[PDB]
RNA sequence: GAGCUGUAAGCAAGCUUUGAUCCGGAGAUUUCCGAAUGGGGAAACCCACCACUCGUAAUGGAGUGGUAUCCAUAUCUGAAUUCAUAGGAUAUGAGAAGGCAGACCCGGGGAACUGAAACAUCUAAGUACCCGGAGGAAGAGAAAGCAAAUGCGAUUCCCUGAGUAGCGGCGAGCGAAACGGGAUCAGCCCAAACCAAGAGGCUUGCCUCUUGGGGUUGUAGGACACUC
RNA sequence: GUGGAUCCUGAGUACGGCGGAACACGUGAAAUUCCGUCGGAAUCCGGGAGGACCAUCUCCCAAGGCUAAAUACUCCCUAGU
RNA sequence: AAGCAGAAGAUGCGGAGCCGCAGCGAAAGCGAGUCUGAAUAGGGCGCAUGAGUACGUGGUCGUAGACCCGAAACCAGGUGAUCUACCCAUGUCCAGGGUGAAGUUCAGGUAACACUGAAUGGAGGCCCGAACCCACGCACGUUGAAAAGUGCGGGGAUGAGGUGUGGGUAGGGGUGAAAUGCCAAUCGAACCUGGAGAUAGCUGGUUCUCUCCGAAAUAGCUUUAGGGCUAGCCUCAAGGUAAG
RNA sequence: CGGGACCUAAGCCGAGGCCGAAAGGCGUAGGCGAUGGACAACAGGUUGAUAUUCCUGUACCACCUCCUCACCAUUUGAGCA
RNA sequence: AGGCCCAGGCGACUGUUUAGCAAAAACACAGGUCUCUGCGAAGCCGUAAGGCGAAGUAUAGGGGCUGACGCCUGCCCGGUG
RNA sequence: GAUAUUGAAUGUUGGUACAGCUUGUACAGGAUAGGUAGGAGCCUUGGAAACCGGAGCGCCAGCUUCGGUGGAGGCAUCGGUGGGAUACUACCCUGGCUGUAUUGACCUUCUAACCCACCGCCCUUAUCGGGCGGGGAGACAGUGUCAGGUGGGCAGUUUGACU
RNA sequence: GCACAAGGGAGCUUGACUGCGAGACCUACAAGUCGAGCAGGGACGAAAGUCGGGCUUAGUGAUCCGGUGGUUCCGCAUGGA
C-alpha cells in the first residue's frame, strides 16, 4: 500500500494529547486507486494526490 | 489547471480560450471528449503558430485581392445590344451577362454573387456597376451598351 | 624413506627401497532429505510426463537427462474489440529464494519492571525484542559548512573542551557543539544551457525523442565569440 | 585566458498553516532537519545560513550521484602470551 | 592526555588541555578591593595571618546489579484444543419386558356429520430394567493399590444421548445449558525464553586474633510513625592551649 | 487384505489475484486430505516362531499378442468413448 | 429385582453445571414480552480485505427481562437513558 | 464539520477588470458657500417665463431631477452679505442604483469522476478479480489528514497519617 | 502590665518613612524576635524629647511557574528587537 510514482507509503509516530500522554499512532497516504498509464497501459493503481496534482497524466 | 480549448465553453473557442478548469474536471470531462488539450510550453507553442499561420494566410488573402480588382475595375469596359424605338431596350443586362462579358473580355473571373445588379439595366447608356470586393471595400465598373446592327 | 591395514587388544589375511602408511597442492565421485525446484508429502517417503538406453513376442519393469515460482531479453500467438492489448506457448539466463556467529550496521516497528522513595510529563529507552538488506567493515563524506580573525577549507575516529553551556512536574535526571592537539589523506562524474546525426509529430516550418560532443562552478562558472 | 549584447546553473520544491519525531532542546522566544496532509517562490537584477524576527555585514550555491584511509567486531585459521 | 618510536613494557617527544597564584558583584564592570547603597557613612564577601599541584596506599561518597540469597507481579517474542469446553465432516452403540396416542376399518345411531363401542395402530426428549455414561448416600483409604480410588446401594438408559476417527476456535485470547468453570495433574487471567542479577523503607545470613575508647532508644520535620536528614551522644587526627 | 498407481467432505495448502508498516492475512483455478464410497479367494493342512501371504485343489479381477478362432468394416465407414 | 402413607415449601417437566468439597430452590428449557434491523440487513470476527447472519429476506434474524397452564403486570415520565 | 480525491449549470449576495452617476447651508443670503487655478462670460426652435407628475435627498431649509404641455428670452463679473462668489476640467467617497467575465460562499437541478455485494461477453473448465457493454445512484458515499461531542468497551493509576 | 496611664478626651499631622545596623534571644535547617546608633527628608513640640504602627503576645504558609511597575544590567557577528 504505497503511491506508485514516490515512496509514499503508512508511517507511524505519538498522538500527544493534553498532560502530554504518548499513545502510539500512525499516519496513513492519502492515496486513490484511479487509472493512470505507468507502464505501457493503465492499471488503476494507488497514487498519492499530491502527486496527482500537476503530474503524471491520469 | 490551463487548457487550449478545442470547441465551446459558453461559444465556440477553437482560438485557445485559456483559462482556469477545475483541473480534476478540467482533465476528467476535456480528455474524456477531447473538448481541450493541456496547455503546455508544446502545445501553445503549437497553437500560436497555426494561429499565426492562419492569420498571415487570410491577410495575404485580402491583401492581394483588394488592390488589383480595385484597380482594374477602375477601368472602363463596353458591350452592343439592340434598342428599339423611344429608347425601351429590347432586353435587360443582368449581372449575369457583366459576368461573362468581364470574362471573355478582360478575364477578370468575379463571382456573380460578389458581383450583383438587381436594377436590370434598361438604358442605352454608361452606368458603373459597384462590387462587393471586399467587406469593407468596394469599386465600381463602368459598363457600356450600344445598339448592334 | 621402512612399519601398517584408526580409536582397539586382537584372531585371520595381505602392501610395501620398482618405494606403502602418512603430509600438503589441484582434481574425480558424492545414495536420500533439506531453499528442494516434476506432483504430493506424516525429512530423509510415495506417485508421474517427455526423450535416450537395457529386456520381454507384447504390456509389466529398470538405468541417464529435462519437466516449480518470480523476474529480464527475444520469437509465435494474441479474446471481449476492427486494429490493438490483457492473456497463452517457446528458447535463452554461475539471476534468485535459505542460514549464517548467539558479533559488528543501515533503516521500519517498538515495550514494561524500574527511578522520581506514590505517580500520569519525564527516566527506563529508541534499550530488549521483531522485521528487510547487504560489507568485511557498514553509515557519513568534498561545504546553499564552520566561524567572526590580519580566518579554516571533504569525511571519519581519539584527547580536551566537559559533566561547562543548556534541557527539565527547573524534580529525578539528561546532555552538546566549535575552536585546539592528534590518526589518515583523493577528489571526482551527471543534469541544465549550446552543437553534429537521425526518428516521429506534421507543434504545417516549427516541437520533443533518442545516441554522441560538451561543461560542473561562488574570487561565480559555463554556453557564445575569439586567443590557445 | 578575455566580455558581461543574450541563455543555463537540479520545482509541486525552498518554504508556510495543521498533528508528530529526532537534533543535549520535553513547544518553550525554539533556530536546523525528517515526516503525513493542503497552500505554494525566486531562479543571479537570484537564493540559503549566522538559535524568534528585521537591515548591514560575513560564508556558501541546496532540492543529482560515487568515493578506499584512519573506525567496530571474531566464527574460524597460524604462532605466542 | 590522545598520539608517535618502543618486548603487549619501562623510556623519549608531544604543554593540545586542567588546578592554583585575586577576589567581589546576577551583569556591565572594578580590582586588594568589590557589592549594596544618594553617601568619604554602615554592613556582606576577601587580603593583610601566600601553598598548591601529580601520583600511590587507606577511609568515605556517586554512577554501574554494587553485600549475598529471596518474591508475588509487568512487557516483548514464541508452544500448546493427543486432557478438557464448543463446533464441523464421516461411522458406530443402546440385551429384554410394559404402557398405549393420533390415525385407519367395522357396529350402533342422528335427516346430516356431532356422539358411543369394538378390531389394526405402535407415537412418546414414555415406564421398569442389562451394556454404556454421570457420580449421590454411607464406610476404608488420605507417607493410600490410586498426585481424586475401591465396597454396597443410586439416576439416565431411542433423543438436548454416549462414543471412535479426522479437522477448527491460542491468552489484551478461545470456549462456556453460565460455576470465576475448562484451556495438557498449573487459571480472578495457561506454559517456555529474553528485559533480568526486575524492585523490595521486609526477613535471614555476612568466615582469623589481640589491643585503646565507648553510645543510643532523645527534640524538629517528613504521604511519616518498624524508614530518612539535621541536631544530641561516640571515636580518630591537627590546632587554642588551661579556657572546663 | 489396510492403504497407495481410484474419487471425494470437513480443513488445510494455494499460480494469478485482493488487502496490509514489514513479517504477513484472505482467497479463484488447481491439488492434498477417510473416519466414507468403488474394488479380484476360499477351504484343508504345514513349522518353534509366518500365514484367507507357504503347500495341495478349485477359482476370479485389469491388461498385451508370438498364436488361436468366428464377426463386421476398411468412409450412412467397423471399432473406442 | 420397589418401603409406604399424611401435609407444606421451591422449581411446570426431561435435561446441564462448580474435572478435583456444594447436582441444588442454581442454569437452560418450550412459552410471553420489549427493542433493533428493508438487504452490501442490524449485530459480530478482523488494522483491511475477506467471512458468520444466510445459498436467509420482517411469521426472518439479532439483543435484554420473565420462565409451562388458570386470574392479573396497578400509579408515577419529576430525575437518568 | 473543513479540506484532496471532486465539477457543469439556474437563479443569489460582497469584491475585482470595464463601466452609470450623485450626495455638500452655523449664519449673513435673493438663496444650499467646500476650497484651490484658469474667469468676462454662458444656454437660447439641437427652443425662455409659467405649469403641472414622478425619482432622490435631506441639518423638513427646501433643492434638484427627470416626463411632458407653453414658449423668447434665462444665467453671469459687477450693487450688498460674510472667513471665503455662483457659466466649463477634475477630486476628496460624506451618497444609491444597473449591465458583461472572472472571483470566492451560501441554497437549487444535472452528470464525467468515485463506487458497485446489479447484470451480458471474454480473460476462463473459475460464484476470486479485471477489461469491455449496459443500467443504479452520483459530488453523495468510501478513503487520508484537522477539529468537536460521546465513550469503564478498553488501558495506566490514586484513594494520607495519629489512633 | 497599666491611675508617673498603656485607660478617657481637644489641636496638628501620616514616622503605618528610605538605605542600613554595633550586638543579642530562639532555633537541627529553613525561619522568627529585640535593637542603641549613622545618613537623606519629614511630622509633633518654644525647647528638650518622641515617631521605622496599634500596651505585648495569634490575624498567616516556602520553591517552581505566571502577571504588573521601575531599571548606569545582559542581549548567541554587527544595531535593534
Amino acid at each position: 500500500r504505497k503511491c506508485v510514482i514516490t515512496g509514499k507509503k503508512t508511517t507511524a509516530g505519538n498522538n500527544r494529547s493534553h498532560a502530554m500522554n504518548a499513545s502510539k499512532r500512525t499516519w496513513g497516504a492519502n492515496l486513490q486507486k484511479v487509472r493512470i498509464l505507468v507502464n505501457g497501459k493503465p492499471k488503476k493503481v494507488y497514487v498519492s494526490a499530491r502527486a496527482l496534482k500537476s503530474g503524471k497524466v491520469e | 489547471m490551463k487548457v487550449i480549448f478545442l470547441q465551446d465553453v459558453k461559444g465556440k473557442g477553437k482560438k485557445g480560450e485559456v483559462k482556469n478548469v477545475a483541473d480534476g474536471y478540467a482533465h476528467n470531462f476535456l480528455i474524456k471528449k477531447g473538448l481541450a488539450v493541456e496547455a503546455n510550453a508544446s502545445n501553445i507553442s503549437a497553437l500560436n503558430g497555426q494561429k499565426q499561420k492562419e492569420k498571415k494566410e487570410a491577410i495575404a488573402e485580402l491583401e492581394q485581392a483588394k488592390s488589383l480588382k480595385e484597380t482594374l475595375e477602375k477601368l472602363t469596359v463596353e458591350l452592343s445590344a439592340k434598342s428599339g424605338e423611344g429608347g425601351r431596350l429590347f432586353g435587360s443586362v443582368t449581372s449575369k451577362q457583366i459576368t461573362e462579358q468581364l470574362q471573355k473580355d478582360h478575364n477578370i473571373k468575379v463571382d456573380k454573387r460578389k458581383l450583383e445588379l438587381p436594377d436590370g439595366i434598361r438604358a442605352l447608356g454608361y452606368t458603373n456597376v459597384p462590387v462587393k470586393l471586399h467587406p469593407e471595400v468596394q469599386a465600381v465598373l463602368k459598363v457600356h451598351v450600344k445598339e448592334e446592327a
